[PDB]
RNA sequence: UUCAAAUGAGAACUUUGAAGACUGAAGUGGGGAAAGGUUCCACGUCAACAGCAGUUGGACGUGGGUUAGUCGAUCCUAAGA
RNA sequence: GUGAACAGCCUCUAGUUGAUAGAAUAAUGUAGAUAAGGGAAGUCGGCAAAAUAGAUCCGUAACUUCGGGAUAAGGAUUGGC
């Protein structure tokens, strides 16, 4: 086992080329959280609790711009050369129609 | 998706190199949308775009 | 150069509103034979000399 | 010269979830901590109690939060939690054990 | 195989063998014959100043001097200290001439070695005086 | 056929005598190679982590044997060609010597 | 140089991440002078050009952008004109 | 950091990772190396390579415009603790 470690700390560390990415700024999930505690013999009530809490808390409610835009698009014509409603196009302003 | 942009305004923003910042490749689109410095400190804030530490160079052997 | 002359300024500013391609609603006038500018300029291309 | 330095850490919320045991980490620090450079010469120097929920730490030879997260940072490892429980700072002097962020499974 | 080995092992720049400086610093006949050389005008210092333990002529005495106050000296003194490592010795480690090694093996112990050893105190007591 | 098993590659005879700035490269290639060998499928993909172990010790530190986990997974994309492809992962072991190839089991 | 993902009709060459290297402060870094004149930056976007490629570009199309009593010119005289 | 050192070599900040690719490893090339014994017998000619090289100490001829020649030549040495 200690010598599996090494190996897998190994393969993790590249710090002659960069440094680790500090855990205080990312964040993780509670599967790889699960499994971890399991493997360590811990008793995962707890944790599991305030991840049914947080799920319950984490709840989708739709509304009615979901209801009328969400599977929608566009609502306005597409400009030819990806300009603002009031930038000037030199070289279509003269064409009013788009068959000409 | 490029996100060239957003790499060198996240540089800008935190103050370090561009080789020092961390855009989130799970969250392409988020970032994709973000064309100010207001909300490239938003992404920094919430953690979508992270500074990475300085490459060491210790002095121990020295 | 940054630290220019006015002179140099505003043959640079004429230069810059030429810039440009046809507008479009000239191909369509009765007898045009106008159809492509072959006067346009880049900077890469044909120097100005000043 | 020689005043007396308290130093506290709040373990109760990995406590609490049950990945943690304080009176395991407060015997680490007694048997790791060391004075002018030797471990269990803790003589009337080093004070090291907890009730379950604070850990204290009375020194008045040479001590600093400093080395103290540095012994916590230790035993972590040694649990493997060092990928999950962190050691922050909340006053001066007063510490605490925190999770890493955690999204929710949905 | 190197350059470096080769350039300076090459069969015509060979140095003398260390079984032979221990037979030349065993007797006292040799150690003064090779200490009082005739005025010869191929060696360097005129065939004097001559160090025995690296068969080595030096230009002067000050040389000489220098020399015997180096750790290169000193290296071939400390391999001079024991049995010179003859071809008996592989064949009794081959298991051969057993009785023959072990037999010079007793006449280095009692006879040979000590009186080098005393030589050799002599050898160094006479360059320290003369020096 | 969905299956799962762990082998180890002997990278040095396959790279014996290769250019240094390419032995790195061709060891992806090699195990690519050997992917196809084992499974029948012309697509291979490799995890980001095998290639750290790959390159580890720079461009020319490649180390002799690996032991690799080979998955043979279905393909559910309508727009690909094979309907199968394989995953190969790095298996950090003590050492990667002495071991036979073995069936994992899938849960 | 390599791996995965994304984008895409199409990816050795685009983007992000994962890695391996390099310039090694007399720099492959950070600014200016002469010269250039919009090449800067955003959005759209690939016919031609980028001696392979291209979804990328100093390319093509449409726009945005340079704010001074104190920085310069301007004033002074130099060899000279 | 090494070192006398803006040398060479390695690293931090910052910046690049650009220059058509893939597979094979015949001859002949281009660039770089090693070689038993001999040691210029090679060649118009030692061309080219090799050999020397830092520092400390010992020592240093002719000739001379007395200033030089001179690092003349020739020797001893060098790590780590
Ligand atoms: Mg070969
Ligand atoms: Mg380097
Ligand atoms: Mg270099
Ligand atoms: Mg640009
Ligand atoms: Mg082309
Ligand atoms: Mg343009
Ligand atoms: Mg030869
Ligand atoms: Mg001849
Ligand atoms: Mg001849
Ligand atoms: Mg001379
Ligand atoms: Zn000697």
């Amino acid at each position: 086992r200690q010598k599996t470690m090494i190996a897998e700390a190994r393969n993790r560390k590249s710090l002659k080329n960069k440094a680790i990415m500090p855990r205080s700024k990312l964040t993780k999930s509670f599967g790889k959280m699960e499994e971890h505690m399991s493997t360590l013999g811990h008793d995962m009530s707890a944790l599991q609790d305030k991840q049914n809490r947080a799920a319950r808390k984490n709840r989708y409610v739709e509304r009615g711009s979901d209801v009328v835009f969400g599977d929608q698009d566009a609502l306005t014509a597409s400009t030819e050369n990806g300009v603002k409603l009031r930038q000037t196009d030199r070289l279509l302003d003269g064409v009013a129609d788009g068959s000409m | 998706a490029n996100l060239r942009t957003q790499k060198r305004l996240a540089a800008s923003v935190v103050g370090v190199g561009k080789r020092k910042v961390w855009l989130d490749p799970n969250e392409t689109s988020e970032i994709a949308q973000a064309n100010s410095r207001n909300a490239i400190r938003k992404l920094v804030k919430n953690g979508t775009i992270v500074k990475k530490a300085v490459t060491v160079h210790s002095k121990s052997r020295t | 150069a940054a630290q220019k002359s006015f002179r140099i300024k505003q043959k640079m500013a004429k230069a810059k509103k030429q810039n440009r391609p046809l507008p479009q609603w000239i191909r369509l006038r009765t007898n045009n034979t106008i159809r492509y500018n072959a006067k346009r300029r880049n900077w890469r291309r044909t120097k100005m000399n000043i | 010269q020689k005043i007396a330095k308290t130093f506290t850490v709040d373990v109760s919320s990995p406590t609490e979830n049950g990945v943690f045991d304080p009176a395991s980490y407060a015997k680490y620090l007694i048997d790791h901590i060391k004075v002018e450079g030797a471990v269990g010469n803790l003589g009337n120097a080093v004070t090291v109690t907890e009730d379950g929920t604070v850990v204290t730490v009375v020194s008045t030879a040479k001590f600093s939060g400093k080395y103290l997260k540095y012994l916590t940072k230790k035993y972590l490892k040694k649990n493997q939690l060092r990928d999950w429980i962190r050691f922050v700072s909340t006053k001066t002097n007063e510490y605490r054990l925190a999770f890493y962020q955690v999204t929710p499974e949905e | 195989m190197g350059r470096y080995s080769v350039k300076r092992y090459k069969t015509k720049r060979r140095t003398r063998d260390l079984d032979l400086i221990y037979n030349d610093l065993s007797t006292k006949e040799s150690v003064q014959k090779l200490l009082n050389q005739p005025l010869d005008e191929t060696k360097p210092g005129l065939g004097q100043h001559y160090c025995i333990h690296c068969a080595k002529y030096m230009e002067t005495a000050i040389a000489l001097k220098t020399h015997l106050k180096g750790k290169v000296h000193k290296r071939r003194v400390k391999e001079l200290r024991g049995v010179p490592y003859t071809q008996e010795v592989s064949d009794a480690a081959a298991g051969y001439n057993l009785n023959k090694f072990l037999n010079r093996v007793q006449e280095i112990t009692q006879s040979v070695g000590p009186e080098k050893e005393s030589n050799e105190a002599l050898l160094k007591e006479h360059l320290d005086s003369t020096l | 056929d969905v299956v799962t098993r762990e082998y180890t590659i002997n990278l040095h005879k396959r790279l014996h005598g290769v250019s240094f700035k390419k032995r790195a490269p061709r060891a992806v290639k090699e195990i690519k190679k050997f992917a196809k060998l084992h499974m029948g499928t012309d697509d291979v993909r490799l995890a980001p982590e095998l290639n750290q172990a790959i390159w580890k010790r720079g461009v020319k530190g490649v180390e002799y044997r690996l032991r690799l986990r080979i998955s043979r997974k279905r393909n559910e994309e309508e727009d690909a060609k094979n309907p199968l492809f394989s995953y190969v992962e790095p298996v950090l072991v003590a050492s990667a010597k002495g071991l036979q190839t073995v069936v994992v089991e899938e849960d």
